[PDB]
DNA sequence: TGTCGTCAGGATTCCAGGCAGTTCG
DNA sequence: CGAACTGCCTGGAATCCTGACGACA
């Protein structure tokens, strides 16, 4: 097997690269917010061989509670909010109650809730014939964060309105920068494998590097100064028994320096953005909060390869660019009724609007309790990434970009018994200042025919 | 590879198994011409044993051709527990892979026992200068380190000139354990520069646990290095540990 | 055979490694075991049932609810992470015991794992760690 | 408010500390210039305990104010486990609300402990008719509360104008314990009428554990009135208890 | 229903207490 | 001649080790 250290090609002389200052501040760094003094920090009182599970999973549902309880008290629409506990004082008032959706049940008379707050638990009966019946209805129900706007009752709370964790529609437009500047959003690589679109991706990094083939991409290419790539770099270790006569690199070394000899012919001007994934040697739980300090030598050894956490909001030129995986699309289009694999964007939208990243429990990805909350977004977030799902697809939901990434391998015979077909050479270049998708990049031509 | 060597004594040697015991689980006594030795880590990764044992301290010491033998330390461990320091140790190879160890007491008790093939990888430990050498007694480190293990975890070492202290902290208990040369408890000071570091008290118990109390006890530690305690055996013997500092909180 | 047969396959085993004259090759006969053990850990690891003191039967949803609302009892969560714990140094001893490929990133990266969830620098790799002394040789001979 | 207090022989005083925390976990200390009190009551209301131990006791004793101070005697206990005779028991307290223990001699340890308020039942100690007194040591307590537990749960008080003997019968097993002057386990004897009570045997049993056997220990009762167990420290302080009698014999 | 956590009884060691061998007041 | 110095034997306090009881899915 080879170990991709031979292609090395240095930029085309032809192509002008513009020199112009390039701003660069990271925003959620795992280091200084949640392990300085609060990971390390649970609860330090406990017997001989204690557990930290029960307090950062406690508390992570608490730390929610105060995030997008302030969220819902930033805007200016949602008012009378009391606790479920104290909904036995107000005789036939409608307030608003904030809690957590336990499980959804269906009846012929309406949709009955089980919400359960910190202070209490209550039932949230709401009729099918409703305006807020198809949000609370299409919502995620195994965990979500909710508001209501109602009267109790003999047991059961009668809500008539419905408060959704949605990003506000009225927000205020971004200045017009003075410099242009693109960026490129990709994911799923998966190298490793003997599937692989290796044409696509050298064709990919030759392209890179100035050698375009229409004149318009000379102007995107020319101004593009940051790279970032999602996850999933390796095909896996210890999914399926089949792996081994698939896996083309049986050796991990070897992809993390097959794939640091790959990821060098970057010129040192575009900035480098490298997340971790579940699929590599590194820690599979989320949130992720870099590589390991044995295999990641060679990435740590290059400055230009930055190894950000995941997830991540990097803010550049003010805007927040939050960079995450996750697998809350699948959950989704597997949970919630008319949503598929072909409309990705259409099961991004519902997790768009919670602030959250993966609250579904259950699925194919383990998640480590924390005492904090990380992954609700507080504030207003100008790109939401996602992906797992191979296809890639624009949207724009209240301003909120939204889009896909893609992947750069062949379909698999696993993806064939899943009825998924994956889109590789998906390439979308969007804009930085516009926070939109400028323009399509398919090198599907290389690569198989869907 | 047949070897003879009779050590006076039962007890003296059945602290050196009780504190390897309790602080390693799987050990082969490498035997050479000038001694026994061992130089091994704890399969969890807590400390890092050195027991350096000359020919003087053994009455008789016969080889033939140097070796290297696996000793459970439990077994042994037990061997030795009630064995008398009044008895006579005799330790007996032959040509099988037997191990016979012969009592001279009050009762003969002529042992025998397998020796296993331990796959011991011989390491050594590199030099380097730590600025930081104390000499203390043994049976203030027992008093200095039982007590403060209870209200905390981690204990810290701060050796000035002509000064030592070791304090710990925690949640609403602290403690410090300040010795200098004028004191009753700290024989000498050979501490040059300023020198503070963190360690775990928790490991300190057991690796202490089998010291005594006149004997002579030399730390050698730095800021950012590993901790070491060396002491002697009948003023020849040497056994060293070394543990790698926290890197936690 | 936990008893016999599992000694069975520590005593054949290692006259195997006496048979392959110290060469090993990467093989699945323990694997056979250890993968069950990495999709129950993290399978079950996402899991966390709770389950009160007084109920049994009665499991809880798995997001947190701070105490049972049926019985008075604190919940008590099944992560996996206790259970696993012990069949780990069976085959991690023998693993450890030998410097191969393929199966490192397998080895330490469950312990890591679990060194990540719940949270000692070694002064060297001592205790047979491929890490530090096989990314030495790597990096020394770049 | 800030106080110093020292004390010499720590290891007599942890009889006390034990005698003391083996009931209540928790002691009130009622701190004075003229000396330092303690009345902690059982959460059982069985056994009052009240220490008095006047200044002269204390070598070095600084009084700024007095005061009330709440120790938690369960990590006090721990404090002086390990503490020696010919050592120096220091107690200072600073401005917070916290104890520093420096602990002088062969090394310096110091402790800071959190003051926590303590909750106890305001009962003093009235002038009772105590017409039964008896002095004995602490291997007859022992002897005496122990070898009465292995017969029944219960005690009866007899005592006469020369004679203390102390029945107990469950059903079967019958004892009697007679002190006399003739043996060494009656000293002196203060009992004008006869009197006779009853009284537990787990409390003292608690009470006793902590004391020693060499420890002279007053008694006195009366005719169903609550024991008074008291007893002086270094010939000057003095350990008082009360004990409530029972119904049953 | 097996297995893990925890408490009380027995065994162990150093120090205090008590007992041999010798010499000068 | 007889107790102190020196050295040594034994019980008591602190420590360590082990068996039995109560709880959980
Ligand atoms: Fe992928
Ligand atoms: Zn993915
Ligand atoms: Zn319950």
């Amino acid at each position: 097997y080879s170990t991709y250290s031979d292609l090395v090609i240095a930029p085309k002389e032809g192509f002008h690269y513009r020199a112009k200052e390039i701003p660069d501040e990271w925003e959620l760094a795992f280091d200084v917010k949640n392990v300085k003094f609060e990971v390390p920090k649970v609860k330090n009182a406990q017997s001989k061989e204690g557990e930290v599970i029960i307090q950062a999973y406690s508390s992570y549902f608490k730390s929610r509670l105060k995030k997008m309880r302030r969220i819902f008290r930033e805007n200016p629409e949602i008012g009378t909010i009391v606790d479920i506990a104290k909904l036995s004082y107000v005789r036939e008032d409608d307030v608003t109650i904030i809690g957590l959706v336990n499980e959804k049940r269906e009846t012929r008379k309406g949709y009955l809730f089980e919400i359960e707050d910190a202070t209490g638990r209550i039932k949230v009966f709401i009729g099918s014939d409703k305006e807020g019946a198809n949000e609370a209805y299409s919502t995620i129900m195994p965990d979500s964060v909710v508001a209501f706007r109602g009267t109790p009752g003999k047991g059961i709370f009668f809500a008539n309105r419905v408060f959704l964790p949605d990003v506000p529609k009225f927000k205020r437009s971004k200045p017009p920068l003075e410099e242009k500047v693109y960026a490129i959003l990709l994911s799923d690589i998966h190298v490793g494998s003997n599937k692989f679109c290796e044409e696509a991706f050298i064709k990919f990094l030759e392209w890179l590097n100035g050698e375009v083939n229409s004149r318009t991409e000379e102007e995107l290419v020319s101004r593009i100064k940051y790279i970032i790539i999602g996850g999933d770099v390796v095909d896996g270790v210890g999914i399926y028994p089949g792996q081994y006569n698939e896996l083309a690199i049986p050796d991990i070394f070897d992809q993390y320096e097959a794939l640091a000899n790959l990821l060098k012919q970057v010129p040192d001007h575009i900035t480098m953005f490298i997340g971790p994934g579940n699929h590599d040697a590194a820690r599979t739980a989320l949130p992720q909060p870099g590589f390991y300090e044995e295999y990641a030598k060679p990435l740590y050894k290059l400055k230009n390869a930055v190894i950000i956490s995941n997830p991540a909001v990097i803010r550049l030129h003010g805007r927040d660019f939050l960079v995450a995986h996750g697998r809350g699309i699948e959950d989704v289009v597997d949970f919630v009724p008319n949503r598929s694999h072909h409309r990705p964007a259409e099961a991004m939208v519902e997790l768009l609007k919670l602030r959250h990243i993966a609250p579904t429990f259950g699925n194919k990805v383990p998640i480590a309790p924390d005492p904090e909350d990380t992954l609700v977004i507080e504030s207003v977030p100008d790109l939401f990434q996602a992906g797992h799902v191979h296809v890639m697809q624009y949207k724009t939901y209240n301003g909120v970009f939204v889009i896909n990434t893609g992947t750069w391998q062949a379909q698999t015979e696993f993806q064939k018994m899943v009825n998924i077909i994956p889109t590789p050479a998906r390439v979308p270049i969007i804009d930085v200042e516009t926070a939109r998708l400028r323009a399509v990049v398919r090198f599907d031509q290389f690569c198989e025919g869907v | 590879m047949p070897f003879e060597v009779v050590f006076d004594g039962a007890k003296e040697f059945a602290d050196l198994i009780a504190t390897a015991s309790n602080l390693i689980d799987e050990a082969a006594f490498k035997f050479t011409e000038e001694g026994i030795s061992m130089r091994a880590m704890d399969p969890s990764r807590v400390v890092l044993i050195d027991l350096n044992l000359p020919e003087s301290i053994f009455s008789k010491y016969e080889v033939e051709e140097p070796e290297t033998i696996g000793i459970n330390m439990d077994q042994f461990k037990k061997i030795l527990k009630r064995g008398k320091a009044k008895d006579t140790l005799i330790l007996r190879k032959g040509d099988e892979n037997f191990l016979e160890i012969t009592f001279e007491g009050t009762a003969k008790r002529t042992f025998r026992l397998p020796l296993i093939d331990v796959e011991e990888l011989e390491l050594e430990l590199p030099e380097l200068p730590f600025t930081a050498k104390v000499v203390l007694l043994g049976e203030v480190l027992k008093e200095g380190i039982k007590d403060a293990s209870l209200v905390s975890d981690a204990i810290k070492f701060i050796a000035k000139e002509n000064e030592f202290t070791m304090k710990a902290e925690g949640e609403t208990n602290e403690v410090e354990i300040r010795l200098t040369l004028e004191d009753e408890g700290l024989l000498d000071l050979e501490v040059e520069e300023e020198t503070k570091s963190a360690y775990g008290i928790r490991y300190l118990s057991d690796m202490v646990k089998g010291i005594g109390k006149a004997d002579e006890v030399i730390l050698r530690f730095g800021n950012e290095m590993p901790l070491q305690m060396e002491y002697m055996i009948r003023d020849e013997g040497r056994l060293t540990f070394l543990l790698a500092p926290r890197v936690e909180e | 055979g936990d008893m016999e047969e599992k000694v069975a396959r520590q005593l054949a085993l290692a006259e195997r490694i006496r048979a392959v004259d110290e060469h090993h090759v990467a093989e699945t006969i323990i694997n056979s075991h250890l993968v069950p053990d990495l999709r129950g850990n993290l399978r079950s690891f996402t899991r966390q049932e709770f389950r009160c003191v007084k109920c049994n039967t009665k499991y809880r949803r798995p997001p947190l609810t701070g105490k049972c609302p049926k019985c008075g009892g604190k919940i008590v969560l099944t992560v996996s992470k206790g259970a696993i714990e012990k069949y780990l140094p069976t085959a991690k001893m023998l693993v450890t015991k030998y410097r191969v490929k393929d199966y490192t990133r397998q080895r330490i990266c469950i312990t890591e794992k679990d060194i990540k969830t719940l949270f000692q620098r070694t002064l060297m790799g001592f205790s047979a760690d491929i890490c530090e002394k096989m990314v030495k040789e790597r990096t020394g001979h770049s």
